[PDB]
DNA sequence: GAGAATCCCGGTGCCGAGGCCGCTCAATTGGTCGTAGACAGCTCTAGCACCGCTTAAACGCACGTACGCGCTGTCCCCCGCGTTTTAACCGCCAAGGGGATTACTCCCTAGTCTCCAGGCACGTGTCAGATATATACATCCTG
DNA sequence: CAGGATGTATATATCTGACACGTGCCTGGAGACTAGGGAGTAATCCCCTTGGCGGTTAAAACGCGGGGGACAGCGCGTACGTGCGTTTAAGCGGTGCTAGAGCTGTCTACGACCAATTGAGCGGCCTCGGCACCGGGATTCTC
């Protein structure tokens, strides 16, 4: 079993240069967990609906198609992948 | 001796970071948060490298587009910083929560 | 001269069921057809998509339990399928 | 315009008459005339063609079909021309004399790959010498 | 007289009409063909969300002293709820005003 | 002169490969016939737009 | 023909609208701002629903025509068949 | 005998939190909405069921924006909305 | 041997006639099937939704005009409609 | 024998959109000038959408365009950033732009 | 406590919802066959797992400085109210442009068959991008 | 303002490897043909829309006065960016395994379909009762 330290996995220097793409100038401490927790959200929202279009295909696997129309159900199409 | 005034590392790296098109998060820890959430759903399940690295695209795009969002409240409320309040505030309006 | 349909008396059926002692306004009604027609065209469509996604041709029970599942969310979702699973089953003991 | 346009081209092939090719209102219908260019199978043989403008000319490629009948891959027994400046490659700024030029140089280079008498290209193709024979004896018989 | 009067929708203890789900799937352009159970279960889980509907709206009206539901009481019904709330987020409804609150902060 | 009416240029318009011709012939054979250029074939649609825009 | 009849939406009204929207006190440039907003909507709206029309060719712009043109914005609306 | 200033304004919100009539005059939004339509098609006619689902949806959305607009101004530590709160607003939701 | 089909040939084809001394990579090809794959997914659904409005079985040149209307923005669904009005009337001729 | 695209003097396969339309399943049948009207619109889009990147790429002083491209040239145009606002273009990077706040002043 | 606003009990009608009456049109039954789908089996490709070495990224700490936050004066703009003004709204009635059906016909599209050619999977060379580095070049910052 | 500190883009070079290129092959596109049904067209009916009227009046507009709240300012604390020194997993790479993915081939349950039967719902027609209304008493919030 994966344990649940992974969500540290995404570092704080990560964070502030995802925020430094984004255009933000500086970054208040208590903003780390806070984006952690919306990632955590998203990913979930994203990998239920993948998943369970594995199951109904009946494979034990993840393909990028799958990823691919789960974006799509939730009008985030993604160019580049088929 | 020689020391930046703070902020104008900021900018050089929005300028930097705003020009390249690399991935800005660690592939393996992101994998393991992946297979982290999907065991709970069924478990053992296997992935492609594609659909992590789409999954990957995926996240930071949505995650640039919040942080511009919360920027521009953040700018509304008459500040610089971010903090939780404009996050918050940015996912309310956008339906998200 | 178009016949047209509507969930009218089946609506009014459920909601007998439901509350015995409760009426329902004309433009409720209404808005119940169209919530209806909706939620089927959601799930007619996503069940469509699934079966061109997998190659199929045929739209069964699956497909329906999977667009389902997709839609309708959480508890929601899961009552849903249990009532349609169990709705299937009976159907095809009888 | 478009008359403007006609009238205007007119008198500048009155002013620049070509060598051989010559062609006039017989205004939005003109007459054409052209002697069959030297060193092809087709030399000396005088060809005539007929002219229609469109309402939008310059703007819109003119419809001209051959009323001489000749031994070429791109011409057809109706007399019409497969030219890409008549059917693709239209310019309004192109000349009469220019499309006329064109036609010259279509005549002494056949293009098989899009011809109009599928038969004709292959006799191009298959035997240059034949149909050069064959193009002479349709020019004698029908532009001479 | 090949047999007495038995719906699938009676055969499976549906209220919905199962022959008019089949009918509106193969006339729907949805697919070529269309499997035996798909219009059972599809209107087994109509006949739940109605329920579900329903039964939140008459609670909502009988919680306002009255006994006939209203649009009103319809989208009271449906803001109430956060799993309806959720899945009708971005609907309409005609005659049914907002959800009444009002920030602390406009409080005195 | 317009390189394709030849009339006097009236408001004439200048493609951006530096080709100009009439404001009437411009629109009847680029604006509605070809966008592209009447001399060099030059496409002008996207800038067509930016100035019909402006 | 007709003009100028965005001020037909009274500043009583959009009051109104604010104070169902649950707003406690309104600025004074609030209301060009709203009129703006509204005619935006509308417009986007309107040329939907004109384009359902004409492509049905008929004169009559139909509540179904409306309720498609909100529908294809995601905006889906309850009780007009 | 005068209300305080906003005691009014709290009570007329809880009153229209409640009624679900339209809070827009018909005819002038009937002639606004034809009035918009002149500029795509000449001599059009309306139903008045269009006309009422039209006003239905422009007053749901107006409203939804209110919301958010006021949640803005909320956040900028103040009561009062403003066009920038409403600027805002439709820039996040993405409508501009 | 499942023979995949895409549009990178016509769309290197149109490339060359618009910029005929640039290439691309072939990540952009992947990402311009992508796209066009999208828009034509969009176009037929608005299509079909349009002809089943109209209660008809047919789907013709006006009902992808509309469509076209209907997806395509102001003078970008302007030239759109020219271009193929354009190509419409030179396929029948 | 003349393809349908060669005659509407079109690049995209007219016939590879006829058989995409009746193999998606769109309508029962499908009329004869459909596949060129939509051909036509996806050629006229692939076209503008690669002048923009070509025009990109050459501001850049490249030579091949790259997704990095496209995402400028679609984020540049008002028109195009509206057709695709909600998509993601993988190796697309984000629009260079700077509140004026932040900097100094 | 006084004044203004709000809910409710009470009798009434009246109009909008519930039950009745064909009958017909859609749901059902049964047979039948073409076939999409299920199952078994085989091959093998990509995902999983691990080792080891490098090091660039992550992490921890000091600081000082710029920014957030709180307080305070002010003041001007927004709210509440009243009087006046006006256009919405209701009722009513005339005119008709236009929406919905019917028939029919016919012209368009589906279907099949044959032919082939243009697109796909496959080698290639060659040519555009990266690396390295020494420049200019620009910018900050502390004087 | 200016020159050193320090990033930063560049011109040059060579590697290199990603893409434009020629090749064999195959299936999907084009074509001639016929049949059949979708719909384009005309004419028809009626009906819902437009327009108009006049009369009421509730709603909107104006203006006045007051107060509260947005705003500029100021002072103070603190926490976050910046840098430097110390870890440490990410990445590479490399190997080895195997399980699941993809495929072909067999077999068959099963859905489409047709013909006949029949009854459930649509339309209409009642009957009555849930609720809006008008009045007033009881209640409550604010100044
Ligand atoms: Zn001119
Ligand atoms: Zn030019």
């Amino acid at each position: 079993k994966v344990l649940r330290d992974n969500i540290q996995g995404i570092t704080k220097p990560a964070i502030r240069r995802l925020a430094r793409r984004g255009g933000v100038k500086r970054i208040s401490g208590l903003i780390y967990e806070e984006t952690r927790g919306v990632l955590k959200v998203f990913l979930e929202n994203v990998i239920r609906d993948a998943v369970t279009y594995t199951e109904h295909a009946k494979r034990k696997t993840v393909t990028a198609m799958d990823v691919v129309y789960a974006l799509k159900r939730q009008g985030r199409t993604l160019y580049g992948f088929g | 001796p020689h020391r930046y005034r703070p902020g104008t590392v900021a900018l050089r790296e929005i300028r930097r970071y705003q020009k390249s098109t690399e991935l800005l998060i660690r592939k393996l820890p992101f994998q393991r948060l992946v297979r982290e959430i999907a065991q709970d759903f069924k478990t053992d399940l296997r992935f492609q490298s594609s659909a992590v690295m789409a999954l990957q695209e995926a996240s930071e795009a949505y995650l640039v587009g919040l942080f511009e969002d919360t920027n521009l409240s953040a700018i509304h409320a008459k500040r610089v910083t971010i903090m939780p309040k404009d996050i918050q505030l940015a996912r309310r309006i956008r339906g998200e929560r | 001269r178009s016949r047209k349909e509507s969930y009218s008396v089946y609506v009014y059926k459920v909601l007998k069921q439901v509350h015995p002692d409760t009426g329902i306004s004309s433009k409720a009604m209404g808005i119940m057809n169209s919530f209806v027609n909706d939620i089927f065209e959601r799930i007619a469509g996503e069940a469509s998509r699934l079966a061109h996604y997998n190659k199929r041709s045929t739209i069964t029970s699956r497909e329906i339990q999977t667009a389902v599942r997709l839609l309708l969310p959480g508890e929601l979702a899961k009552h849903a399928v249990s009532e349609g699973t169990k709705a299937v089953t009976k159907y095809t003991s009888a | 315009m478009a008359l403007k346009r006609i009238n205007k081209e007119l008198s500048d092939l009155a002013r620049d008459p070509p060598a051989q090719s010559s062609a006039g209102p017989v205004m939005f219908h003109w007459q054409a005339t052209i002697m069959g260019p030297n060193d092809s199978p087709y030399q000396g043989g005088v060809f005539f063609l007929t002219i229609h403008f469109p309402t939008d000319y310059p703007f819109k490629p003119p419809k001209v079909a051959f009323t001489t009948r000749i031994y070429h891959p791109n011409i057809n027994s109706n007399g019409s021309i497969c030219l890409d400046i008549l059917r693709s490659q239209w310019s309004p700024a192109l000349t009469i004399s220019k499309v006329l030029l064109s036609i010259s140089s279509l005549l002494s280079d056949p293009n098989p790959d899009d011809p109009l008498v599928p038969e004709i290209a292959r006799i191009y193709k298959t035997d240059r010498d034949k149909y050069n024979r064959i193009s002479r004896e349709w020019t004698q018989k029908y532009a001479m | 007289a090949r047999a007495k009067a038995k719906t699938r929708s009676s055969r499976a203890g549906l209220q919905f009409p199962v022959g008019r789900v089949h009918r509106l799937l193969r006339k729907g352009n949805y697919s070529e063909r269309v499997g035996a159970g798909a219009p059972v279960y599809l209107a087994a889980v109509l006949e739940y969300l109605t329920a579900e509907i329903l039964e939140l709206a008459g609670n909502a009206a009988r919680d306002n002293k009255k006994t006939r539901i209203i649009p009103r009481h319809l989208q009271l019904a449906i803001r109430n709820d956060e799993e309806l709330n959720k899945l009708l987020g971005r609907v309409t409804i005609a005659q049914g005003g907002v959800l009444p609150n009002i920030q602390a902060v406009l409080l005195p | 002169q317009c390189g394709i009416c030849m009339e006097i240029l009236v408001e004439p318009v200048t493609l951006p490969c530096n080709h100009t011709l009439c404001k009437p012939c411009f629109q009847s054979t680029v604006e509605k016939a070809s966008l592209c250029c009447p001399f060099c074939r030059r496409r002008v649609s996207s800038w067509t737009r930016y100035h019909t825009r402006r």
